[PDB]
RNA sequence: AGAACUGGUACGGACAAGGGGAAUCUGACUGUCUAAUUAAAACAUAGCAUUGCGAUGGUCAGAAAGUGAUGUUGACGCAAU
RNA sequence: CUUGUGACGGCCCGUGAAAAUCCACAGGAAGGAAUAGUUUUCAUGCCAGGUCGUACUGAUAACCGCAGCAGGUCUCCAAGG
RNA sequence: GAUGGGGAAGCUCCGUUUCAAAGGCCUGAUUUUAUGCAGGCCACCAUCGAAAGGGAAUCCGGUUAAGAUUCCGGAACCUGGAUAUGGAUUCUUCACGGUAACGUAACUGAAUGUGGAGACGUCGGCGCGAGCCCUGGGAGGAGUUAUCUUUUCUUCUUAACA
């Protein structure tokens, strides 16, 4: 229900030692009546709230799945 | 009358009309004399004479309220206080 | 027969006043070692509209004078009372309009209102709007004061009883006609239940004295004695006089 | 244009309530609505709250005066009785 | 004759320093291109020193007479001039225009004024100046 | 078209009764109450509505920041900044007046 | 708003939707009542007039009270006609 | 069209509730640091939130009129021509 | 509508702050130990009375033969309480910036006092919002098609909370 902007944050944020899951959510969006691109959402159930993490670029997204911790719980979907 | 000496003041020589105009006249010392109409807010009045004590300025109280000083400098609108910039001309200075 | 309507209103049943909206009962400050040696000052601070009066009331904010606190009066207010005006209450209070001075210290043709029948009362006398109160002269030996009440009997009234310097506002009301019943209605909605008024006369025989007969007409004498008892007095009561009044009152 | 001979503002009670209360009314109504100086602020802006309350738009202050007028004539001459008895008792 | 001089003492009307006792250190009439109107360089005190009696030995009293002191730009239109006076020599250097624009020389300014306030106030002198203006 | 029907067990459009007709993620028309609308703070002295202050319930304001409530002057979330400038204008008149009326009385007194 | 043209003179085409005038009696008006035979010319009303009362009071209540209504009231008020 | 809201204007001899509850300010009692404190009106972090009603009709059949009675019974939403 | 009181033979009546000796509030000491002494503080002085008045906090989707703002899934908020970390501030001890209206992630504060909110009529017109109605383009489905009709009907939605 509250968003991340900082990716420094959100790796941080992963670390918070009560969060357990995390979901990763996949869209097909237009950035323009011509282009359509991948669009990638992480979003980490804090135990108080839901953050989400949106990302437009699909090698910024790879990067970020190999660095989240192991300990957490993903969901592809 | 006073008054007849009020408006050769506005003919010959130059002033202010307004509680913001004088109180900046008076803070920079170009202010001769100050004109207060009878209806004035006290409180306004009050601080009035304290700024011009500061400044050494004589003061006198018109015999009128808002409307009564307005007509006196011959404005068509109401006036709280004036301020005697330079005489001119006129007498008032002097006198009073 | 049935218990007529004056007797009725005594148990009070429906006939009690309609009290939600007052904002107070207008009371003088109480009389204190303050009033009584020196003087002491005020702040207007509201002037409200009272339900079911004609007189505006005044709001006056007063200091505690032995604790901390800003103690609060409601005045009953004079014509020429304004908000934030300093009101001066006391023994030694200087003499102008709205100010409390007691009636052994203020001179004769003095006009005041509210004013108290006893020291300490808080304030009896001419309290309706349009009313006030002539100081004819004082009696300074066993201090007593005599005065006028806007009945227009002369009445004698100790000289420590205070009374507020002025006219209470909101003078000529009864001036302007009505019109209406509704204005009427509206009026008597805020005061009691006393509205409309039905004549006895159309009435049965059963529920009043002037009740019956196959003409409306009362019958017996209408100046009916104070020595009668309730259910009698249904009409003139104790009428020293009766008729439209050609002449002086030669009072 | 002129809408109205003489009823002026008392046409908003028809043709009922006979004229001379009608006329009666018309008279105080018309102080009633007025608009009077202000005392203070010495402008047009003073107009009745309620009965015998007399408030200033500007400058935001309420005097209590008569009820359907800014102040009657008995406490003009109350006023001036007053201040006759001040100035006598001073000095 | 101009009263708003380098050591007359006045009263701030609005900001966050409301109701509190200035002295102008440095006055501009004809207002500054950052300030183009009648402004002054005044020097206050924010926590007025407490009341102290004898009863309070050697370290209340310590305690009770820090003051808390503050400079900032303000529009004539903003004070009110003082009868009063309170001369400034002392910490008139550092008050100046470049002091602001930047805090680095800010609480040092502060803390000259700080230790100049204190020490008049640690004789008898102006009394009025340390009384907080109550309201 | 469709047609609302109130949300709670109270049938009497009331104060605390009032809806809003809202559109949900369902596509149906589904009522929904709102809270009575705040008022705002007004100032102790010139009886306005001070600004810089958040406007709630009374109940809410124990939730929000101290800084929602306040501003940082001098009778900050209670009177207005006009207010509060022409109290500090009327004190500091009015004291130096006493020193006026104090040396005049002590004055006057000395030469008798 | 206007103009041509057109029809078995039809056209607010169904629906919807004031009869009017000349006078007399009586109540000024809006309003209220005899639920279940009488809605009126009766009642009320604004206006007018009269009476009582300055509170240790007037009118009224209770069996009594260290009891009550008017009264959070004060003659431009309250009470009775 | 319905409804909410803002700024206004008109009306009064009518000016059109109270309390619980929450907050702010004034105030400066008290407590406070430097080899370490102060702070839970900033963020995050933990636990708990009892008791009672919750079905359905609400009316030419679920209510009262002896009844499955053409009577009476408060209210919310209201498409097109 | 009790109590203190006052009537009444009595069932009970009057009265709700009144001719009353009408109490708890918080801090600290004592760590034989539980709480009396240390204090200080304050003056209404029972209670009941609204499922339409005031009032702390929830929405969406799905599910049953019959329950749902209550059940399931997801996402929130309030109150009360224990707290640990991060953040903040301090050697000028209890923050800074802006002329100002004022701004921020925070940014001591007891007794006492003041203020605000709660908290408010009705009508008329005007502006703005939401929902509904109307309608275009397009993306799907259905109807009529002797003839005409880029046609007729229908779906295209986004809650609380941040
Ligand atoms: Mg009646
Ligand atoms: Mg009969
Ligand atoms: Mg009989
Ligand atoms: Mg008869
Ligand atoms: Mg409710
Ligand atoms: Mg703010
Ligand atoms: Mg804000
Ligand atoms: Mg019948
Ligand atoms: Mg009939
Ligand atoms: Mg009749
Ligand atoms: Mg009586
Ligand atoms: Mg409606
Ligand atoms: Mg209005
Ligand atoms: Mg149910
Ligand atoms: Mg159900
Ligand atoms: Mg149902
Ligand atoms: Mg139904
Ligand atoms: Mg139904
Ligand atoms: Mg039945
Ligand atoms: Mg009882
Ligand atoms: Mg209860
Ligand atoms: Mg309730
Ligand atoms: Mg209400
Ligand atoms: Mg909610
Ligand atoms: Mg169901
Ligand atoms: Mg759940
Ligand atoms: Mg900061
Ligand atoms: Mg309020
Ligand atoms: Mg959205
Ligand atoms: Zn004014
Ligand atoms: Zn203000």
């Amino acid at each position: 229900a509250r968003e991340i902007t900082d990716i420094k944050q959100f790796l941080e944020l992963t670390r918070r030692a009560d969060v357990k899951t995390a979901t990763v959510k996949i869209n097909k969006k237009l950035n323009k009546a011509g282009k359509p691109f991948r669009q990638t959402k992480f979003k980490v159930r804090g135990s108080s709230s839901l953050y989400t993490l949106v990302i437009n670029d699909a090698g910024k997204a790879k990067k970020l799945i190999q660095s989240l911790p192991p300990t957490l719980k993903v969901n592809r979907l | 009358s006073i008054n007849q000496k009020l408006a050769l003041v506005i003919k010959s020589g130059k002033y202010t009309l307004g509680y913001k105009s004088t109180v900046k006249s008076l803070r920079q010392g170009k202010s001769k004399l100050i004109i207060i109409a009878a209806n004035t807010p006290v409180l306004r009045k009050s601080e009035l004479e304290y700024y011009a004590m500061l400044s050494k300025t004589k003061v006198y109280y018109f015999q009128g309220g808002n409307n009564e000083l307005g007509t006196a400098v011959g404005k068509l609108f109401r006036v709280g206080v004036v301020s005697i910039l330079e005489a001119g001309d006129s007498d008032i200075l002097t006198t009073l | 027969g049935r218990v007529i309507r004056n007797q009725r209103k005594g148990a009070g049943s429906i006939f009690t006043s309609h009290t939600r909206l007052r904002q107070g009962a207008a009371k003088l400050r109480t009389l204190d070692y303050a009033e009584r040696h020196g003087y002491i000052r005020g702040i207007v601070k509201q002037i409200v509209h009272d339900s079911g009066r004609g007189a505006p009331l005044a709001k006056v904010v007063f200091r505690d004078p032995y604790k901390y606190r800003l103690r609060e009066e409601i005045f009953i207010a004079n014509e020429g009372v304004h908000t934030g005006q300093f009101i001066y209450a006391g023994k030694k209070a200087s003499l102008n309009v709205g100010n409390v001075l007691p009636l052994g210290s203020v001179p004769e043709g003095t006009i005041v209102s509210n004013v108290e029948e006893k020291p300490g009362d808080r304030g009896a006398l001419a309290r309706a709007s349009g009313n006030y109160v002539i100081i004819i002269g004082h009696n300074p030996d066993e201090n007593k004061t005599r005065v006028r009440l806007p009945s227009g009997a002369k009445k004698v009234i100790s000289s420590d009883a205070r009374g507020v310097i002025g006219v209470i506002a909101g003078g000529g009301r009864v001036d302007k006609p009505l019109l209406k019943a509704g204005r009427a209605f509206h009026k008597y909605r805020l005061k009691r239940n006393s509205w409309p008024k039905t004549r006895g006369v159309a009435m049965n025989p059963v529920d009043h004295p002037h009740g019956g007969g196959n003409h409306q007409h009362i019958g017996k004498a209408s100046t009916i004695s104070r020595g009668a008892v309730s259910g009698q007095k249904a009409g003139l009561i104790a009428a020293r006089r009766t008729g439209l009044l050609r002449g002086s009152q030669k009072t | 244009a002129k809408r109205t001979k003489k009823v002026g503002i008392t046409g908003k009670y028809g043709v009922r309530y006979g004229s001379s209360l009608r006329r009666q009314v018309k008279k105080l109504e018309i102080q009633q609505h007025a608009r009077y100086d202000c005392s203070f602020c010495g402008k047009k802006t003073v107009k009745r709250g309620a009965a015998g309350i007399w408030t200033c738009s500007c400058c935001k202050k309420t005097v209590a005066g008569g009820a359907y007028t800014v102040s009657t004539a008995a406490a003009a001459t109350v006023r001036s009785t007053i201040r006759r008895l001040r100035e006598m008792v001073e000095a | 004759a101009k009263f708003l001089k380098a050591g007359k003492v006045a009263v701030v009307v609005r900001g966050r320093y409301a109701g509190k006792k200035v002295v102008i250190v440095k006055p501009h009439d004809e207002g500054s291109k950052s300030h183009p109107f009648g402004h002054a360089l005044v020097a206050g005190i924010e926590r007025y020193p407490l009341k102290v009696t004898k009863k309070h030995g050697a370290k209340k009293v310590a305690k009770r007479t820090k003051i808390k002191p503050f400079i900032k730009v303000v529009n004539y239109n903003h004070l009110l001039p003082t009868r009063y006076t309170l001369d400034v020599e002392a910490f008139k250097s550092v008050v100046s225009t470049e002091t602001f624009e930047q805090p680095s020389q800010r609480e040092e300014a502060k803390k000259v004024v700080k230790k100049a306030f204190e020490e008049r106030h640690q004789a008898g002198k102006n009394q009025w100046f340390f009384s907080k203006l109550r309201f | 078209a469709q047609r609302v029907t109130f949300r709670r067990r109270n049938p009497y459009n009331t104060r605390s009764n009032k809806i809003k007709v809202v559109k949900t993620p369902g596509g149906i028309l589904r009522a929904q109450h709102v809270k009575k609308l705040a008022t705002r703070p007004k100032c102790g002295d010139c009886g306005s509505a001070l600004q810089g202050i958040s406007t709630l319930r009374p109940r809410q304001y124990a939730t929000v920041s101290k800084t929602h409530k306040t501003v940082s002057r001098a009778y900050g979330g209670s009177r207005c900044a006009n207010c509060v400038k022409e109290r500090i204008i009327r004190a500091f008149l009015i004291e130096e007046q006493k020193i006026v009326k104090k040396v005049v009385k002590e004055q006057t007194e000395a030469a008798k």
